[PDB]
C-alpha cells in the first residue's frame, strides 16, 4: 500500500511503498522516507520512544504517538474533518491529500 | 495500483486494484467496479465512445474520455483548483480526495 487513510495507523515496521519509495515509521520512533536502501528524509524522531506508530487524523494531520500515546511528531497541517489520504507517490513525494470531495455518500459532492 | 493522481490516466482497459475491488475504465467507455471478478457498479456508458480512458483533473473532477476527448461521463464535482487523488479503497468505494492539504517543504501547508 502507498495510503494511509484518516483512522488507519501504521504501527512500528510499517510501511507506504511505491516502486523505489518507501516511508517507514521504524521501530525506534524516527519516520522515514527511502529509496531503495538509502535515506532521505526523517522526522529524526529516532529513540524518541519505541513502540511507535503512524497515524492520520480525522482532520488530515499526520501524527506520530509513542509508547505512552504521546504526540511525538506531527504535520501540524490540518483541515476540515472528514477523510484524508496521504499517499506516497511514483515520484517519491509524500502527499496528503485533503477532506473527501466527491462520493459524498453515494453521490454527493462537498460542494 | 490504487491511486491515480490528478493529471494522470488510466488507459482503454486499464484498471485500478485494490483488495478484491477491480475498477476498470473499459475499452468502450464503461467505467466497471468489480469484486472478485463479478461486476458490481459500472458508470453505465458502455458504447458511449471507444478506445476510452480515465483521468482525475487537477480540480479534483473524474471524467472519462472519449478518444476524440469528449467527455463521456464525470463525476461532476469539482472543488478548489490544486492536486487531488483518487483512491480505490479495500472496502470498494473510490473515493476522490480533496485538494493537497500537506507536504513536506516550504510552504506544502495549504491550512
Ligand atoms: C470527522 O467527525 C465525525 C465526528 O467528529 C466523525 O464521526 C467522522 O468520522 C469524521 N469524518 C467523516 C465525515 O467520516
Amino acid at each position: 500500500d502507498s495510503v494511509l487513510l484518516s483512522g488507519q495507523t501504521l504501527y512500528a515496521g510499517h510501511s507506504l511503498t511505491s516502486g523505489s519509495y518507501t516511508l517507514t515509521i521504524q521501530n525506534n520512533c524516527n519516520l522515514v522516507k527511502y529509496q531503495h536502501g538509502r535515506q532521505i528524509w526523517a522526522s529524526d524522531t529516532d529513540g524518541q520512544g519505541s513502540q511507535c506508530r503512524l497515524t492520520l487524523r480525522s482532520d488530515g494531520n499526520l501524527i506520530i504517538y509513542d509508547d505512552n500515546n504521546m504526540v511525538v511528531w506531527g504535520s501540524d497541517c490540518w483541515g476540515n474533518n472528514g477523510t484524508y489520504a496521504l499517499v506516497l507517490q511514483q515520484d517519491g513525494l509524500f502527499v496528503i491529500y485533503g477532506p473527501v470531495l466527491w462520493p459524498l455518500g453515494l453521490n454527493g459532492c462537498r460542494s | 495500483d490504487n491511486v491515480l493522481l490528478s493529471g494522470q490516466t488510466l488507459h482503454a482497459d486499464h484498471s485500478l486494484q485494490a483488495g478484491a475491488y477491480t475498477l476498470t475504465i473499459q475499452n468502450k467507455c464503461n467505467l466497471v467496479k468489480y469484486q472478485n471478478g463479478r461486476q458490481i457498479w459500472a458508470s453505465n456508458t458502455d458504447r458511449r465512445g471507444s478506445g476510452c480512458r480515465l483521468t482525475l483533473l487537477s480540480d479534483g473532477n473524474l471524467v472519462i474520455y472519449d478518444h476524440n476527448n469528449n467527455d463521456v461521463w464525470g463525476s461532476a464535482c469539482w472543488g478548489d483548483n490544486g492536486k487531488y487523488a483518487l483512491v480505490l479503497q479495500k472496502d470498494g468505494r473510490f473515493v476522490i480526495y480533496g485538494p493537497v492539504l500537506w507536504s513536506l517543504g516550504p510552504n506544502g501547508c495549504r491550512r
